[PDB]
């Protein structure tokens, strides 16, 4: 409910008055003193700021259904993310799984230990030459 | 028991004023026109101003934590690829 | 004074309106565009290093 309505409008309506006639000689306003005035101008004022205090609440309300928005489809995003890696394993993309886990690390492991194993023997080699 | 007579002790003042409440007239005057000066219109926006104020300024700063509550989006934002790649490495546990 | 107070605060209600309609004009684009937004970065190929 986002409506920035128009800003002239309103200024208006703070310095704006009706004007009635209201008698004099009666008991509506018995002493006729400025007071009465003052009483129904400062009370007929404190309306607008009760006005955007419910433009806050209205801001508020929709934060609060703009992030339970934002948590309910995080509650739905598993269920896109499973059958998103269906899709990602009832296809041919596997062959990175099957060949980046494969390959690399298995030479890998073979040619280190392998490496590892004829340095050990050069150096029995060497060792035996230095014993004899 | 007999015990909670703090219902009890009230009695002795509370038929007291009950005796001294309404049985007052042949023993008082009305007389002497006391003046009673109640609140012209100064104290009636006092009632206003302090309230007007106190919501004024409580909507004033309601910028710095609206801006918190708009930084915190942006923050999610960033912090959404790092959950995403974290639940993905959750189901390939169980899938490699 | 507290005409132009009132005054002064209205105008900065329609400030928030209008920083806050430029917001949801943003945000909820990509409320609505997730589900594309996520099979497209999610495809990334950072993927070899996970």
């Amino acid at each position: 409910f986002k409506y920035f309505d128009d800003i002239r409008p309103f200024l208006d309506e703070i310095y704006k008055t009706r004007e009635r006639y209201t008698p004099f000689y009666d008991d509506r306003a018995d002493y006729n003193t400025n007071s009465k005035s003052y009483y129904d101008y400062i009370s007929r004022l404190s309306k607008l700021i009760e006005v955007l205090a419910r433009r806050i609440w209205d801001y508020d309300n929709e934060l609060k259904k703009r992030f339970k928005n934002w948590d309910d489809l995080m509650k739905a995003f598993p269920e896109q993310a499973k059958d998103l890696f269906r899709g990602w394993l009832n296809d041919g993309t596997i062959d990175s799984i099957i060949h980046d886990e494969f390959k690399k690390y298995s030479a890998g492991l073979t040619s280190a230990f392998a490496l590892f194993k004829v340095t050990e023997m050069k150096q029995m080699n060497d060792f035996k030459s230095e014993v004899k | 028991e007999n015990d909670f007579k703090y219902f009890d002790d009230i009695r002795p003042f509370l038929d007291e004023i009950y005796k001294t409440r309404e049985r007052y007239t042949p023993f008082y005057d009305d007389r002497a026109d006391y003046n009673t000066n109640s609140k012209s219109y100064y104290d009636y926006i006092s009632r206003l101003s302090k309230l007007i104020e106190v919501l004024a300024r409580r909507i004033w700063d309601y910028d710095n934590e609206l801006k918190k509550r708009f930084k915190n989006w942006d923050d999610l934002m960033k912090a959404f690829p790092e959950q995403a790649k974290d639940l993905f490495r959750g189901w390939l546990n169980d899938g490699t």
